[PDB]
């Protein structure tokens, strides 16, 4: 039944006579050696401890990163930019964790398989840096938030400037740009995870490297297999 | 008529496995014809190794014609395409 | 509903089938020479108050009787409606030790007849549920729904499961959530709901298949095999029926059966 | 029984007029809300038997339909007083729908439709007729879980996905007529929908269906 099924270039599943299965392979065009089980942490949780953990305020000293680890805790108190960035990045957060609770996952799983093991990138950075000693970070909230958002831009699945395209690229890269999200949280970053310029480019590349990577590879017989 | 043209293309700029081992398998064989090689050859006797040797330095002179459903081909470089 | 037992106990037993033959224990023919009495006293107070010499006597289970929670009024109105004014019916309250509803052709040898409309009213006379519904049984649900607080909880509510496939009309009936209401046969959601929710049907059925043992599968060959079988619009058997009714080649098909 | 028949008749109005406000048709706010004892008091009469003539309507589309469509006209929804449906109500219908110019109409019977009012349902041109059974309007199919929304392209969406997949008509997966979401959408031959899906490994997916 499904010996004449094969992953073509432009990324649909047809048969022999062309007809199109799926339009995209497995609705996100990965192969399926490429994924692991990991955790969005987007959605479990309480609404008290998701405002602890994400919520950054810069206008309160308490809530505000801690002045030890980093660099430049002199010029963040009272600034209206960097406050405004983080009120859109926690806005993007909570409209995350809107679109997953309510739409995706309605019984509240949050282990599920997906592409490019995020907590394996972020400890062989640490391992590879040497991040230990307490060092305080030279890393700004600015360069954290535009990074973190030309990578979820740069998860290319499907390449043309056609507007059908890009609605499906982003269709297909939505849940794997809400767990990145998720991850690279400035606070996270900050506090939890305390990278620096070189880690914090590394684990980009190596995210955007392993995404390209783990793709489905054009004239795959995915109905035999 | 059916080529697409190179500010057209919308495959994906990488090489696939089949792909891989389609262009290894023919330089191979070529080689193994008496071709010319491209790259130096220091110790290796193996005309797969030196197939390899030139793909990493990417000095195939081979062409994917890859073909969309419709009919329609894009024909990529073997030194156009990135290798993992 | 879900909260509480006692309305899903309610609509539990108002989905449920039943007929006539479901609490009739023994059926009768008697000879009535009087209409105004009748031979046996155990009726007989009944014929005196309450007022072709045959007549069709029935007799019930008591304990089958209350435990579709059924009166006599309801029973009589239901086969006196059913059979219009063609068979006069006398029906005695819960007073008679014997559960008997009397009936009497319509005046206008019978014994062939007679019989015939007897069987009618052990097969075809129908109380009330939903016509196909064997058994309901009451399970419950653990489900986790997030609280004021925000954090995932489990809740247990009351579900109906029933043996038997009639989709719409159980959809259809108040007190039913019927943006919920599921079935194992996927040919009956595409004849009711449509391709998607049978593609979506045949996923999890395929799935619980599969994961009943314990054993996992990539979601994106199942979600491949849904795809393939419903993607003309109806069901495409994996089978010589299905399989070489398509457009392919014939050299391909040939090679299959 | 007369208000297990009442509720229900009000069920599948309601549904009626959700399936026209889908379909683009402008429907007042005040009567998508209307409750069951304003359509009793309205409806039924002093012996609660139910008036099926005075539930008839006419609905309009929506300008935003109108630019969005260029195919849709005025519609009219009419319910049968009596259960069975002879030809000569049918030829009624067709002549009245045809002596008032609307572009497409609804009818609903009760028990069943004979064979003969459906062979002369080609001949109704250039007007469309639908038949509806009222009973398999008492739930609203769309409202269920299992059933994604389906959203109708209009042409010129549909030329630029054939463009887009440098697909055929035939190439695309296919939606039955007799699909009770189709039946619904008031779908026609060679008409492509687009449905919005929940999926596990991307979160959002867009799947398109042409109609048979």
């Amino acid at each position: 039944a499904l010996e004449d099924i094969m992953v073509h270039y432009d990324g649909t599943t047809r048969n022999s006579l062309g007809d199109i299965i799926q339009f995209l392979y497995g609705e996100d065009g990965l192969d399926g050696t490429q994924v692991e089980r990991q955790t969005i942490d987007t959605i479990p949780g309480s609404d008290k401890a998701f405002h602890k953990r994400y919520y950054v305020d810069l206008m309160d000293e308490k809530n505000s990163i801690k002045p030890d680890v980093i660099e430049y805790a002199a010029d963040i108190l009272g600034d209206v930019e960097l406050q405004k960035e983080l009120n859109s990045e926690y806005e993007q957060l909570v409209s995350d964790r809107k679109f997953l609770r309510e739409i995706v996952f309605v019984n509240g799983d949050h282990n599920w398989p997906l592409p490019v093991n995020l907590r394996r990138i972020i400890q062989n950075a640490q391992q590879i840096f040497h991040l230990d000693r307490a060092k305080a970070s030279d890393l700004t909230i600015p360069e954290i938030i535009h990074g973190v958002r030309d990578l979820c831009k740069k998860l290319f699945v499907l390449r043309g400037e056609n507007e059908l395209i890009k609605e499906a690229q982003q269709n297909a890269t939505s849940l794997f740009q809400c767990l990145v999200r998720a991850r690279l949280a400035t606070r996270r970053i900050l506090e939890e995870f305390r990278l620096n310029r070189d880690a914090f480019e590394w684990v980009l590349g190596t995210i955007e490297a392993q995404f390209q990577r783990s793709l489905v590879h054009p004239g795959e017989m995915v109905g035999v297999i | 008529e059916l080529a697409i043209l190179k500010e057209e293309r919308t495959t994906t700029p990488y090489l696939t496995k089949y792909e891989r081992a389609r262009i290894l398998g023919t330089r191979a064989l070529q080689i193994s014809m008496n071709a010319p090689v491209l790259v130096d050859i220091e110790g290796e006797t193996d005309p797969l190794q030196i197939a390899m040797k030139e793909l990493s330095q990417r000095k195939i002179p081979l062409v994917i014609r890859r073909y969309l459903p419709d009919g329609s081909y894009e024909d990529w470089g073997c030194d156009e395409l990135i290798v993992d | 509903i879900a909260l509480d037992i006692e309305k899903a106990k309610v609509i539990q037993s108002s989905i449920e089938y039943t007929t006539l033959k479901n609490v009739t224990s023994a059926t009768e023919i008697y000879y009535d020479p009087d209409p105004t009495s009748t031979v046996i006293e155990e009726d007989f107070d009944t014929v005196e108050a309450y007022f072709s010499p045959w007549l069709l006597r029935l007799e019930l289970d008591r304990a089958r009787m209350l435990d579709k929670q059924l009166t006599m009024n309801q029973v009589a109105d239901k086969i006196s409606e059913v059979f219009s004014d063609d068979l006069f019916v006398m029906w005695s309250e819960d007073n008679a030790d014997k559960l008997i509803i009397r009936c009497r052709v319509i005046r206008d040898e019978e014994d062939q007849m007679l019989k015939r409309i007897e069987a009618h009213m052990l097969d075809l006379i129908a109380l009330r549920g939903i016509p196909g519904i064997s058994k309901v049984y009451m399970v419950k649900h653990k489900v986790s729904v997030p609280d004021e607080s925000g954090e995932y909880k489990n809740e247990e509510l009351w579900a109906l499961e029933t043996d038997g496939i009639n989709l719409a009309e159980v959809m259809a009936v108040p007190g039913v959530d019927s943006s919920r209401t599921y079935s194992n046969s996927f040919v009956e959601i595409l004849s009711v709901l449509g391709i998607e929710a049978t593609r979506s049907s045949l996923y999890k059925e395929i799935l619980n298949v599969i994961a009943f043992d314990g054993s996992y599968v990539n979601y994106r060959h199942m979600a491949l095999l849904v795809d393939v079988m419903t993607s003309r619009g109806y069901l495409m058997a994996i089978t010589r029926h299905g399989i070489n009714r398509a457009d392919t080649g014939a050299l391909m098909r040939c090679s299959f059966e | 029984d007369n208000n297990r028949i009442i509720s229900r008749l009000w069920r599948s109005f309601r549904t009626v007029k959700e399936m026209a406000a889908d379909r683009g048709y402008f429907i007042s706010q005040e009567e998508m809300d209307q409750s069951l004892e304003e359509f009793r008091s309205k409806i039924c009469d002093s012996m609660g038997n139910p008036q099926r003539k005075l539930m008839s309507f006419l609905a309009n589309p929506t300008p935003e339909a109108l630019e969005k469509y260029s195919d849709l006209g005025t519609l009219w929804v009419e319910f049968c007083d009596e259960p069975s449906v002879g030809i000569k109500t049918m030829r009624n219908f067709c002549l009245r729908i045809q002596e008032k110019n609307f572009s497409t109409g609804i009818f609903i019977y009760q028990n069943n439709i004979t064979p003969s009012a459906n062979k002369m349902i080609p001949t109704v041109s250039p007007a469309i007729i639908e038949t509806f059974q009222e009973s398999d309007l008492v739930v609203n199919i769309t409202h269920h879980e299992l059933v994604p929304k389906h959203i109708r392209l209009s042409d010129g969406e549909k030329s630029q996905l054939l463009q887009r997949y440098k697909l055929k008509e035939s190439q695309l997966p296919r939606i039955q007529r007799e699909d009770p979401v189709a039946r619904y959408l008031g779908l026609k031959r060679g008409q492509v929908v687009k449905i919005i899906r929940r999926s596990e490994t991307s979160g959002r997916y867009a799947s398109y269906r042409i109609c048979l």
